[PDB]
């Protein structure tokens, strides 16, 4: 049989998708996640805040 | 429309019609599901019929469904006087790049 | 219950824009897709976008893309419509509906009310 | 050792609101989702409605979903399931359940001791 | 109640009972697990096998189960007095929104 | 209105590299794979890429394979072709189209203004 | 070039003409669609026909098309001097790596 | 320029194992399925596995099923031959070859320069 | 090695020189297409003729192929001195579970 | 001037006139809010619309507002003679270290 | 080298159930179908069922359709026989065969060990 | 054994429609092509159609083609004969046969239990 | 009931070609063979070509042989006639009409309206 | 112990041995990393193979590995009299609610 | 050095050369942003294009770059005498501790 892979095929996306939110998936926390601090981020972290006395 | 519907099914009450949904190779003859709507004259739609043989809670037993090959069909059984409404078949084309597409739109009228 | 409403609509003149909403509750919104649905006077229904839970996909009809933008709020549960060029085949019956998905198609489970949109001059 | 102790059932005329808990002890909370499942006098289980770790999405069956709120509260170890306005069918014997997933699909492996709710005229 | 279980099955003490439960195609025959349960008659369920073939540490190694196609079955060997439970299948089924869907509930009787 | 505005050609020496774009409007790019097609002067059409729509699936000719790339950024809706090592042969008009399909092969059902590539010494 | 067509064909106003594109039994004997293109003699190409029997919204009724076995034919009835173009016919060969193949290209000159 | 390039040989002894690769470059590597040829000193071409192009289906010769695997890996561009309880007619040169198909029947336009694989004692 | 080839072949330079490679009911009977390398005494196999037909663009016209019923044939004019090679065919034999089947293998010598 | 607005827009007494405010996915697209201030030919700006709805009780029920992704409005229904005034848009800008980004401003004319 | 072995066999009296299974080592069990075949004491020998290669396509022998399933799962490389209701004329050894095929038939080039069903009461 | 179950019949009045139905168990339905046979009153019995295994050719009696269609639904074991413009002379029992073909004619080996059907006014 | 409807008719010049269809209805399109027989105006009836049920099989008549194409399309149930170099010695009335074999000679059950094809200079 | 290893494997100093790592579709075959570790009897474990290719400084270049499919292992050429020492593999078991799933482990013994 | 760069480059005056940066799936292929400085033989580096794309007010108009893949680059067109420095790359690395990775440090020298 052809082993290749098949150009000739539907480029575009699929609109006959299910749109909803999937109710099959793991709720549970990841324990397979970076436990470290990430060194990359805005090291000039003042970027917006209240300047009032109050929230 | 790219399902074609017959523009006009009618019958006495109390027997049994049949509303038709024939469409090509690339909706209905490709395996995609079939559903039907009733529009009442003066509201919105109502789902009557998906799946092509369920029906919601509120639908009564007289509707059905069924499906073969290209077409599709809907039978009503004990016609009354509050079925006079436009019935719709819903299907998904593969030749476009739409979520759903409608028939013309079959009006039911009983002979009272 | 499921209750959808709609508002916005109205009369405009063509070449200029209209923004309907259609405002939902008795379910959670953001677990959900939402279509838009036209039916022009004394003919047929017409798809015409849906839109994503996530707001990740968008798709429109061949008719109206380009022009028609759809947007969600999952904070206010409220469906948006912006409307663009305005021309007089626009005139019709805007419902919204909720998706739904069966085994290889979908469709939709509850619908709104309906709003209509005029266009003429 | 996993314990899941529940309270806040009784008997309640239909149409008001009652709300369940289900205290838990003897593991970390915050990790874990949570199920609530019913099972009607002589009938079998339906599963009611599920919450994630940290509360993004929730899920609820169709014939509960509009009415039926719930939550968690992670400083206490707690979880809540606010019924309003209560049908006859709604009478059964509700459970929490601790989420569990395999490969393709959950299960539930901790059970609580079950609490009764009465809803009749 | 999507999943099909038949009410009831009874076996002699020493000897070997099969509970079925067959779905569709759009939940055991879709690719999804079948986990088990067990209800004693005044208390909660208990996890009795979950992947299929696994079962918790309290489970003996009298209870077994697996699945084939569309039907999934749980095998028990050696009945006992303390059997007699509600054994439920659960399972997720594609076509609605809910995490899980169960079965009706099989009572097993001992014939003691 | 769909729109396919095409830049980047030029007069290039034999040997190195260069970089068109066909910079896109009036619809949702993220929806759509592109083509490339390009036609020399005085010959007929030729093919020579196209990329799916999320960019997972390349596919070139024979004749380019190893030599040119294609790439999009669905941020700025605009699609890229990088040619380098470029020989006199390649000397072309280069068109960027829309991919449709109907039912067991594709078409283009958009195409750009097009952009002329001149390779010479 | 696996698709030949005619280098060229001619015919007076208003009248019927004929282009052909014949190809082999692995891209238009084998089953894919044909599609038609035009090119004015300063401009971009444009899309005609796709498959085998659709003409887009700008395109007129005056052009059609069909295939039979391992040859496409597009037909033009009634000329004007506005037709004069290049005319490609666009398939899919099996046996390469590409997913359009063209044809040569067919000038058509009114006979004003 | 298609370039596949071969390494891994050796001399081994009969009984243990032994990894050959053959490293790609010039084309797009994940679009192509891939061969093992061997050929024995002074002998004719054997015919000896085959891997898809996205590595679902493996096919081995009858001499060598069991015993040989053939995996790829696309982020890196290169094809594995896990050589396992080698015996001393598994004696030959290995080429890597580009999988083509043209009819009904397939075959190589591509190959590699050649690794020598010597079991001995 | 399901394929037969004759040892050897040998001329001198300036004519013609035919190999053959005859096959079976199941490989070349069966309708599959036969291929032809070329190997130089210390290189890789080079792709000669595919499809029965077919040169890629690097071989001359030398070279040319031919098949009919159950065997097949590659024809060599004009010999030279760089064309002293082995010659194989290769083709799919529906008997066995291998993708590629290869012949003995033919050396031509040129005479010179 | 990271945020763009056109340099003016006129229309009729009384009609409705769309001035926009485009910015990028830094700036609107990123989730700030977009806030628009009116300020007179002959004094300071007068803010106008915050929290793109809400307006103060000075500025009239006539001025509306609303953002969608990257994209802001200000809606102005009913022109007046008054209305002739400067219009700027006003985001926060994450790639910049400034708590305000004005755009370019909308003059706005009335064609009294 | 291919190994097939059996398990699953013993008595069992009638008209109950019972299941066998062969697990396979040597080749790659996904590229090929499977035959079963017993053989009562001191008879021949008879077919049963075949699966092919996906599990799409069952043949069950006149004598046992309707009451033996025979099914496979490429993950662990073991082919089941679910037999149910088993009768007396049921007693023999039944072998795992896999198929190959020829011309016009198929044949079985390698076996397996045979296990022992005895149905009696 | 094998159980061929007809549901469907009735009185119904000339010139409209009716469906047939026949259920099936203890056999492999996607294996074997199914016949439609009816016997009226007192006479004879006559040939209706026949459906092949897959459902790619259809067959018809002279007297019925144009006005009877036949199909099935292999994921439910399910044979349909829909039966359109019915007429007097239509009124008979109906049964499902299954296909069987011996070396140049076919036969049926199990038939169906039978549903009355009657036209008339 | 078998109608078959004619349509393509009508004048043209000698030396170009016309084309004829012949659509179908009232049964099963792909089972049956089709004719294509011709009367010019006083005289008698003409075979001119018949085909295949499949279309593998193609005949035409001596005087019509290498101007004349006959083709079918399966999934529209029409018949085509493509006639190239039209003369004036083929004006005639052409009738399309449905294959029938009886036991050594074939003959046609049911024919079409028909259709007139005027060739005039 | 998900991970599955020989519990003993042996060769002669200057010899080339192999230590094997078997998992599951869920752990290794889901295309999570492996990662090796030495452990001599008297002090605790050492990395030694990161990232399934790389190695710590420390390390030489002689322990090498790789993983393929299902089963991962790590090649050591050239032993010596200090590669006494306990060999852990270690991946992340989708199926559990741990980081870490550890081996068997595999002792290697050095042939002196 | 997990960025790759070429020690030296060359081109005359007035001509286009390309300084180019190789990452891998990690660093330049994971979607983060690619900066070059430019450092005279003498003094400290100065920032010559940040965002793969944007350059500040002092770097002239000549300095352009972009981004494709696992791989960057940066056009110089026009070269001047004073373009001979040292250019080097920038982005961040997914599997290390450290805020900016460095390339290997490319030389441009203008063949006066």
């Amino acid at each position: 049989a052809n082993p290749n892979a098949n150009p000739n095929a539907n480029p575009n996306a699929n609109p006959n998708a299910n749109p909803n939110a999937n109710p099959n998936a793991n709720p549970n926390a990841n324990p397979n996640a970076n436990p470290n601090a990430n060194p990359n981020a805005n090291p000039n972290a003042n970027p917006n805040a209240n300047p009032n006395a109050n929230p | 429309s790219v399902l074609t519907q017959p523009p006009s099914v009618s019958g006495a009450p109390g027997q049994t019609v049949t509303i038709s949904c024939t469409g090509g190779s690339s909706n209905i003859g490709a395996g995609y599901d079939v559903h039907w709507y009733q529009q009442l004259p003066g509201t919105a739609p109502k789902l009557l019929i998906y799946g092509n043989i369920n029906r919601p809670s509120g639908v009564p037993d007289r509707f059905s469904g069924s499906k073969s090959g290209t077409s599709a069909s809907l039978a009503i059984t004990g016609l009354q006087a509050e079925d006079e409404a436009d019935y719709y078949c819903q299907s998904y084309d593969r030749r476009l790049s739409g979520s759903w597409v409608f028939g013309g739109g079959t009006k039911l009228t009983v002979l009272g | 219950q499921v209750q959808l409403v709609e508002s916005g609509g109205g009369v405009v003149p063509p070449g200029r824009s209209l923004r309907l909403s259609c405002a939902t509750s008795g379910f959670t919104f953001s677990n959900y897709g939402m279509h838009w649905v036209r039916q022009a006077p004394g003919k047929g229904l017409e798809w015409v976008a849906i839109i994503w839970y996530d707001g990740s996909r968008n798709f429109y009809a061949a008719s109206v893309e380009g022009r028609f933008t759809i947007s969600r709020d999952n904070s206010k549960n409220t469906l948006y419509l912006q409307m663009n060029s305005l021309r007089v085949e626009d005139t019709a019956v805007y419902y919204c509906a909720r998706a739904a998905y069966y085994d290889t198609s979908g469709y939709g489970d509850y619908w709104g009310q309906g709003t209509l949109v005029t266009v003429s001059s």
